[PDB]
């Protein structure tokens, strides 16, 4: 199958700056008929995908000339000369020469801002939850940038990878930051067997991980 | 296998 | 030119998905455009599934092909998709996309129009009310939260102090795990605000007609 590798997968930009997305196919996508069915699609936040460029470099009707596609064979580039707010979203390259037709993974063109450390908060199980036989521990990691972050749970010093539920907000429409919520769910019986509970965040804004912990018995 | 494209 | 997808919204694992795409503004018969189905699974990008040509020739993505059947009805101006034996991973937005072309240049074709899509969630769950739990914690601010656990289907609505507390709130997208949704929300206020003033999570789950107001109270 034709693997379509986009680089980068995340592309923060300031409005008014140029942007470039590379798309590499794993084999030639020149069709026997002579055309190269390389298409670029844009999916704006909360919208359906839309056609930007087809046959490598032909703009679809209504697509402005700040968009330009180039390349050949396996090697393709989308350039945007002066990024506007309407340009933000997820860009996919797409080959329609060989079956299965395949998309790249998507490149998220987003509004850039300065780095920001997460503010981290940890929450023991509520009394109400415990009385029902459950025990969830919640950790909020709020107002950080960039989006890349690693959250690790430990119970009595040992990492827990299972029973975790994570969710991320969309980029804030005002301050451009991200937030994350992570929930570790145990039984009440398990919760009552252990002492220390730790949420540990690794982010580029701290030279050491940001650690929040509590002891069940405090 | 190639995708069909008509002419 | 408009495209409109229809589908069931929710299905249980092992059921068959039947999708329809209906076209306006032009004729499938006259135009001879090809039509594909593409999907976007939860938290992933786009995946092409199937394509049908004007003469009912068909192509499929081998990764799913054994489960897929695409068809068309030119008299009705509609294209259909069946996906058998649905499971959790079929939870996705399903797009109809027209492979239109420039003029009478059939070979210069591309996905020129896409529908709004139809969302499917696959789960064994019957309608289930959430449990709503208050998350209570020295410094200048305090962060509180609300955990809304084990509900079906979407949506829930969550507000803080009946909508009056909006600054410093982050309400996180729901996540489906083991057939039920969980959602959560944090709110940050000055330490002089709480616990001296009440802060309450207001949660409604219309499908179960549940409405809960959970005050966040110190431990």
């Amino acid at each position: 199958d034709v693997l379509m590798t986009q680089t980068p997968l995340s592309l923060p930009v300031n409005l008014g700056e140029q942007a470039s997305i590379s798309c590499r196919s794993s084999q030639s996508i020149v069709h026997s008929n002579g055309h190269t069915y390389l298409e670029w699609y844009l999916q704006r936040p909360g919208q359906s995908p839309k056609l930007l460029i087809y046959q490598v470099s032909t703009r679809f009707s209504g697509v402005p000339d700040r968009f330009s596609g180039s390349g050949s064979g396996t090697d393709f580039t989308l350039r945007i000369s002066r990024v506007e707010a309407e340009d933000l979203g997820v860009y996919y390259c797409f080959q329609a020469s060989l079956v299965p037709l395949t998309f790249g993974a998507g490149t998220k063109l987003e509004l850039k801002r300065a780095d920001a450390a997460p503010t981290v908060s940890i929450f023991p199980p509520s009394s109400e939850q415990l009385t029902s036989g459950g025990a969830s521990v919640v950790c909020f990691l709020n107002n950080f940038y960039p989006k890349d972050i690693n959250v690790k749970w430990k119970i009595d010093g040992s990492e827990r990878q299972n029973g975790v539920l994570n969710s991320w907000t969309d980029q804030d429409s005002k301050d451009s930051t991200y937030s994350m919520s992570s929930t570790l769910t145990l039984t009440k019986d398990e919760y009552e067997r252990h002492n220390s509970y730790t949420c540990e965040a690794t982010h580029k804004t701290s030279t050491s991980p940001i650690v929040k912990s509590f002891n069940r018995n405090e | 296998a190639e995708f069909r494209h008509d002419s | 030119v408009t495209l409109k997808e229809s589908g069931p919204g929710l299905l249980k694992p092992s059921q068959t998905l039947s999708l329809t795409c209906s076209f306006s503004g032009f004729s499938i018969r006259t135009s001879k455009v090809g039509v594909s189905w593409i999907r976007q699974p939860s938290g992933k990008g786009l995946e092409w599934l199937a394509h049908i040509y004007w003469d009912d020739d068909k192509r499929y993505n081998p990764s799913l092909e054994s489960r897929l059947t695409i068809s068309k009805d030119t008299s009705r101006d509609m294209v259909f998709m069946k996906i058998t034996s649905v499971d959790t991973a079929d939870t996705a937005t399903y797009y109809c996309a027209r492979r239109g072309f420039y003029g009478r240049k059939y070979e210069v074709n591309h996905f020129d129009y896409w529908g709004q899509g139809t969302t499917l969630t696959v789960s064994s769950a019957k309608t289930t009310a959430p449990s709503v739990y208050p998350l209570a914690p020295t410094g200048s601010s305090v962060t509180l939260g609300c955990l809304v656990k084990g509900y079906f289907p979407e949506p829930v609505t969550l507000t803080w102090n009946s909508g009056s507390l909006s600054s410093g709130v982050h309400t996180f997208p729901a996540v489906l795990q083991s057939d039920l949704y969980t959602l959560s929300s944090s709110v940050t206020v000055t330490s002089s605000t709480w616990p001296s003033e009440s802060i309450t999570c207001n949660v409604a789950h219309p499908a179960s007609s549940t409405k809960v107001d959970k005050k966040i109270v110190p431990r």
